[PDB]
């Protein structure tokens, strides 16, 4: 019965992201109470479960996700009060008005204003007004506000047999019953330590080489020796560090490799995007394009005549229906994420025959990481040449190989020590190590010594510095993107290890090969049937997360940024400062 | 070609007995949207004669198409319908987008998941049992720990092709020790008259020479002998020209 109840609810929320109309927002609500009224009408039939003469795996697992309770253990007013604060913590996320504090008659609005300020801005203190009025705007209420969230989802987790609200984000990589592929829930926290421990070397290079191109333009603000400051790192707080790769660009006569001047002169449109690119998954082995992907998806921006959100994200609705959902533009970075998106979608396409407990990734992070597979293979030299869309004849030295691998440095390994910063700050918040004083005093200084960024101007307790990302306004998980990068090099290694391929992995294509189709759908089939420390071995043999296809991807790179870093510091410290004048 | 269709655990009975059946329009045709089935050809059943055929009309989604197999286990081919190892028959799908579905789903329109065992071949079973496999009941109610298998369709054109509303028509052949009685179209060719040609009518074989006869017969006979035991007249299968 929840494959019609959530599937009225989820219909009506892909009718409202193609037509925002005033009746719209309220097809969502009144077909979203029911989904909602079914999901606490069974959990409460699910609490007394005994699950101690249970033998069989299949039911185990559909039962584990129907055991949790959810957010009504608690009293009636504090269920109020939860529905009362989330909406309100994302609501002033997304209609923020920010300006300068110098000419306040002119104040613009979130997504186009912000954005263009952490592409192209050289000037130091018109840069540093926007990211501070951001912080001293917006999130000055987010402290009261925060204060009485903290102890109301550690009540959650007690009564739910867990320690704190820390094992909540671990509980989905709890894997149990199964012997010798035991895995706690306290596991999770030192095998991030451990697998941070070969990637500090790799982003201490990637630190030393930002510092040292940005040394001319800006001479009198930035040190040799000490840390960064957190309003010149190309975002809003540091994730994607692809827009300072104007900057640190490392040869500038080399040409990059795209295909933006290519695909304008042929006249393609937003159909030959996705036809052209569903021939890399029937090369590889998967099945083929279904009907109702074509005729009712939106790739075009229907008009001007009414608004659509098409923020690209691929709508698992139900019952082996597929849809995606972007505004598809003539670019190099909207056909990667073509890839990207419909990556998730093969990957629900194969368990179709599952039912709605394990029609799921293994983990949170389990459905992303298996997306971005294709979209590594799919701006290789041996993919874009056998297509058409390149030069026939394109000419590929070892210094246009680094340009390529920096456009893969940047966004994915940057990350991942912000990442690590983040989530060791929100397992120890609910956790009640630290108190009310130093519940912000301990984010800056854990920042200044494991990702090497300062802040310019020192925030008191009244401010709220890391409640101004998406996943933090609206309580996601975010340990799912330390694994997106690990599950997505562990895959991309060991599929075109049966593709007979001999050189780096940079240079890998899975296509033309059905030797990792069938080695990757017995997989892809699983789903929550089967927990993902026995997956892991069907693939790349190794049950364990570990860190091995990641020093092989930038070993090319490691070479050249221990060459070119020979006069130049490597690491940090903990003593240089903005404000210390 | 059916406006309204039954369910797939509500199998209707339409009897194709004493008919001949033309499959020059509808199989040469083909307005459907597959064409496969295992046992018999296709081009098989224009010259192959069966004792009793059965059929029915019912929709199922488009990732149930693959339990519709002789020898198949699964969700449906298990639990609403099951196929035998002996199945002669051919099974022909056709999508019906729009004139099968209606807004917000087809919610009129059941199908059931899960049954207390497995089930024979041929089963009409709208039961609405409970499937058990705990410890302690439920005194009869959808409650804890009774699955409630019965749960309508969500068809609508606008979908993909896992669950698309699929117009399946199993076509059930079987021979059995009776004669029989529903045979497949076959093509003609002309007649020639004053020649010495070959035979090959419904019920007479030999050759001879078609000449115009002034003789007396009968509707329902096909070939006339003289006073020396030998074949003088045929009618016309197609016609009746002695």
């Amino acid at each position: 019965e929840a494959e019609d109840l959530f599937y009225q609810s989820s219909l009506a929320s892909w009718n409202y992201n193609t037509n925002i109309t005033e009746e719209n927002v309220q097809n969502m609500n009144n077909a979203g109470d029911k989904w909602s009224a079914f999901l606490k009408e069974q959990s409460t039939l699910a609490q007394m479960y005994p699950l101690q003469e249970i033998q069989n795996l299949t039911v185990k697992l559909q039962l584990q996700a129907l055991q949790q309770n959810g957010s009504s253990v608690l009293s009636e007013d504090k269920s109020k009060r939860l529905n009362t604060i989330l909406n309100t913590m994302s609501t002033i996320y997304s209609t923020g008005k920010v300006c300068n504090p110098d000419n306040p008659q002119e104040c613009l609005l979130l997504e186009p204003g912000l954005n263009e300020i952490m592409a192209n801005s050289l000037d130091y203190n018109e840069r540093l007004w926007a990211w501070e009025s951001w912080r001293s705007e917006v999130g000055k209420q987010l402290r009261p506000l925060y204060e009485e969230y903290v102890v109301l989802k550690n009540e959650m987790a007690r009564a739910n047999h867990y320690e704190d609200y820390g094992d909540y984000w671990r509980g989905d990589y709890e894997v149990n019953g199964v012997d010798g592929y035991d895995y706690s829930r306290g596991q999770l926290i030192e095998d991030v330590e451990h697998t941070f421990e070969e990637i500090k070397p790799l982003y201490e290079h990637l630190h030393a080489y930002v510092r040292a191109k940005l040394m001319n333009a800006y001479p009198s603000y930035i040190s040799p020796i000490g840390c960064l400051p957190a309003h010149l790192l190309g975002d809003m707080w540091g994730r994607f560090w692809t827009n300072l790769y104007s900057l640190t660009v490392p040869f500038g006569q080399k040409p990059n490799i795209d295909v933006t001047d290519a695909m304008v002169d042929q006249a393609w449109d937003a159909q030959r995007i996705f036809k052209e690119a569903e021939k890399f998954f029937v090369s590889v082995g998967l099945p083929n394009m279904t009907q109702g992907f074509w005729e009712n998806s939106m790739l075009t921006d229907p008009g001007n005549v009414q608004k659509a959100v098409c923020h690209p994200t691929a709508w698992d609705l139900g019952k082996g229906d597929f849809r995606i959902l972007m505004c598809t533009k003539v670019t190099m970075d909207d056909f990667l994420t073509a890839h990207h998106e419909m990556g998730h979608i093969q990957y629900d396409m194969a368990y179709a025959a599952q039912p709605f407990l394990l029609r799921n990734g293994a983990n949170e992070g389990f459905h992303e990481a298996v997306g971005e597979i294709m979209s590594l293979s799919a701006a290789t030299p041996k993919h874009l040449k056998s297509i058409g869309l390149l030069s026939p004849d394109f000419q590929e030295d070892n210094e246009t190989e680094i340009n390529f691998l920096l456009k893969q440095a940047l966004t994915i390994v940057g990350t991942l020590p912000f990442t690590y910063m983040l989530e060791k700050w929100r397992w120890m918040v609910f956790k009640g190590e630290i108190p009310k004083d130093q519940w912000m005093k301990k984010w800056w200084e854990m920042k200044r010594e494991i990702v090497g960024v300062v802040e310019p101007v020192p925030h008191d307790e009244t401010y709220c510095d890391p409640a101004s990302l998406f996943h933090v306004s609206n309580d996601y998980s975010f340990i799912r993107y330390y694994t997106r990068t690990l599950y997505q090099f562990q895959f991309q290694e060991a599929l075109c290890q049966a593709a007979k391929h001999e050189g780096p992995l940079h240079k890998c294509d899975i296509s033309n090969s059905t030797e990792a189709g069938q080695k990757l759908f017995n997989m892809l089939r699983l789903g929550k049937s089967e927990p993902w420390t026995l997956a892991l071995e069907n693939v790349v043999g190794a049950k364990n997360m570990n860190v091995r296809p990641l020093l092989n991807y930038f070993e090319p790179l490691f070479t050249w940024l221990k060459d070119q870093n020979k006069n130049s510091f490597v690491g940090w410290s903990t003593d240089w400062s903005p404000y210390a004048d | 070609n059916a406006t309204r269709f039954a369910s797939v655990y509500a199998w209707n009975r339409k009897r194709i007995s004493n008919c001949v059946a033309d499959y020059s329009v509808l199989y040469n045709l083909a307005p459907f949207f597959t064409f496969k089935c295992y046992g018999v050809s296709p081009t098989k059943l224009n010259d192959l004669c069966f004792t009793n055929v059965y059929a029915d009309s019912f929709v199922i989604r488009g990732d149930e198409v693959r339990q519709i197999a002789p020898g198949q286990t699964g969700n449906i081919a298990d639990y609403n319908y099951k196929l035998p190892d002996d199945f002669t028959g051919c099974v022909i799908a056709w999508n019906s987008n729009k004139l099968d579905s209606k807004v917000s789903g087809n919610y009129n329109y059941l199908y059931r998941l899960f049954r207390k065992s497995n089930l024979k071949p041929f089963e009409r079973d709208i039961s609405t049992e409970i499937y058990q496999a705990g410890n302690k009941p439920c005194n009869g109610v959808a409650g804890f720990n009774c699955y409630f298998p019965l749960r309508s369709y969500s068809f609508r054109p606008t979908y993909g092709v896992g669950h698309q509303p699929y117009r399946v028509v199993v076509l059930s052949f079987e021979l059995l020790h009776a004669p029989a009685t529903v045979c497949g179209p076959k093509k003609s060719t002309n007649l020639v008259k004053n020649k010495c040609v070959n035979f090959n009518f419904n019920g007479l074989k030999g050759t001879g020479v078609l000449t115009e006869s002034n003789k007396k017969f009968l509707p329902f006979q096909q070939f006339g002998r003289d006073i020396a035991d030998t074949t003088d007249a045929v009618r016309d299968p197609q016609t009746l020209e002695i």
